[PDB]
């Protein structure tokens, strides 16, 4: 779900929301993709 | 980016022998639909190879007949080798330009270690009889 | 031509006409990329063959 | 045709077995039999009988208790005989084991058939 | 590169069921120019393109 | 810039298994459209390959049959050695 | 010209049987009946009679209920029952199967036809 942009917030803390909004949710930013996509990428040109 | 490759290399190591072990069992797999009554495999087989499940114990891993599932260097430097050997075959007049596209076309080095051998051995039996005709000729004539 | 073959040979040719046509039947390649996609996110590479 | 195979996952699997079934008896058959092939060239089979390597087990005969106590037979025929040894191979055509297994037990069946079939002449005869 | 070309993928593989369709069709293309010639007019023409 | 481009080789690689596709569909369609009475086909075919639809196996796929759409680097490398091969015969 | 035909997708797809209609019969058409060709050159069909695989199923004769019942016919006619066995491959011109289940249902008919070809001219003779 990280790889599909969906950030779980009860895995990054504990959780004292469910809606999809960003003052009180947390927006995920897509760091992981371009090092994965590299290695698939290399996979498919050897 | 030789020293940075090498950080990765243990991923795409393990993943290598995937690739091996799953077109290991494809192959056993592919095995045991020929006896069963398939049309696909007369039309992606040849006449002797449709025939080598008559021949018993066809159920048993071809690792254990001597067969793998490789890539490895030894097999790459043995299809290059192959290969260029079939075209310093090809200038010489040792190789003919029908089987060389046969060596081309194969995609093993059984057939086309065979294919080099028997016309080295074609030839070799013409240039035999050619030597041989032209002796016998110059006797007649002589005689 | 098939006297100089011997029986390592025959089933050499049997077993790669089977893998060289599904290979580019299957596009067998792109079922082993999106493996490499869980084996980078799981750690668990797995194929079924039947 | 649910007789000797097994067609599961797309194919049509078997053992060697050849239940020849529906056909009809020689008799009630307007073609004398079923007609598997031409060799002997007339090779009549009737609704009973199965092959096993061109070797037929005839659904005619009956079990004498001399040749069901040796060679240990199973059915009360001896084409019933043969359809209860390859029970297990019916499920497994692909083993190596159970078709040692099928090989042994109809060539069993197979001298067992013929010992019945000279007892059977000769008694026959005299 | 848009190089989709249809190929065989065992070009080394051709079994008797190939060559009963080919011989069935080398025999329909007889059929053809024994009739499609007037009197061997062109029927040598039409036999040196299917040799 | 050749470590970019394997960033978004994820993306031409699924890309050219949907034209290979398309083109097998393509090509089955292009089958069926033979037997239909349709005088286009005459002229970019030839002799023989109209006669290919006699046959009575031309109604399934020609994937079951050997044939594939396939533009791989096996077939590149393979169409350059035959080019090579036919200017190397040419001389001599 | 929906005789036997599927003319769908600005193709016209046939699955062999030439529903041959519209022209009359023999005495009623000038030129003694529709011409399929020239082979005996006049090859005369009228407008009952269809043909599979240059062979002509007759419409003046009619159906035996003993050449009814085996073989498994429907229509009063041989041409109108092979008009219902072709119903179905009718719709499905290219179908693999149903270009089998074609050439096995014209077959039958046509052994059905010459089996009623033989009974009345035989019947005819004595
Ligand atoms: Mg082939
Ligand atoms: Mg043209």
């Amino acid at each position: 779900d990280l790889l599909n942009g969906r950030l779980h917030m009860s895995d990054l803390e504990l959780v004292l929301i469910k809606a999809a909004y960003i003052p009180d949710r947390l927006q995920h930013y897509p760091i992981m993709n371009s090092k994965l996509n590299v290695l698939r990428g290399e996979e498919s040109k050897r | 980016t030789l020293q940075s490759s090498h950080i990765t290399e243990w991923l795409f190591t393990i993943h290598d022998d995937v690739k091996k072990r799953a077109l290991e069992c494809f192959l056993e797999t592919a095995k045991v639909a020929l006896k069963g009554r398939n049309k696909k495999f007369q039309y992606i087989l040849s006449d002797t190879s449709t025939r080598v499940m008559e021949i018993d114990g066809d159920e048993f891993a071809e690792a254990d007949y001597g067969l793998v599932v490789d890539n490895s260097n030894g097999t790459q430097e043995l299809q290059q080798k192959l290969d260029t050997l079939a075209q310093a075959a090809l200038q010489t007049q040792t190789l003919s330009f029908s089987t060389i596209t046969k060596l081309y076309t194969s995609s093993s080095l059984a057939e086309k270690q065979r294919l080099i051998e028997k016309d080295e051995k074609q030839i070799r039996e013409r240039q035999a009889q050619a030597q041989k005709e032209q002796l016998e000729a110059q006797q007649q004539i002589a005689a | 031509d098939y006297y100089t073959y011997e029986w390592q040979d025959i089933r050499e040719v049997r077993a790669n006409e089977l893998l060289n046509h599904y290979i580019k039947e299957y596009d067998i390649p792109l079922i082993f990329n999106n493996g490499f996609m869980d084996a980078m996110t799981c750690g668990e590479e797995i194929y079924q063959c039947d | 045709a649910f007789g000797g195979w097994l067609n599961t996952q797309g194919g049509d699997f078997t053992n060697g077995v050849t239940f020849i079934n529906e056909g009809g008896s020689h008799e009630e058959n307007p073609y004398q039999g079923i007609q598997i092939g031409v060799d002997g060239a007339p090779n009549l089979v009737e609704q009973g009988e199965v092959v096993y390597d061109d070797y037929v087990f005839s659904d005619r005969m009956e079990i004498p208790d001399d040749i069901r106590k040796e060679y240990k037979l199973r059915g009360k025929t001896f084409a019933k005989a043969a359809k209860s040894a390859q029970r297990e191979s019916e499920e497994r055509p692909n083993d190596p084991l159970s078709t040692k297994g099928l090989q042994a037990a109809m060539e069993r069946i197979a001298t067992a058939q013929e010992e019945a079939r000279q007892r059977k002449e000769a008694h026959r005869e005299g | 590169v848009f190089d989709f070309k249809v190929v065989v993928t065992n070009p080394n593989a051709i079994s008797e069921i190939e060559d009963n369709k080919k011989n069935e069709l080398l025999q329909r293309l007889q059929e053809m120019i024994t009739d499609t010639s007037i009197s061997e007019d062109e029927y040598n023409i039409k036999l040196e393109k299917l040799n």
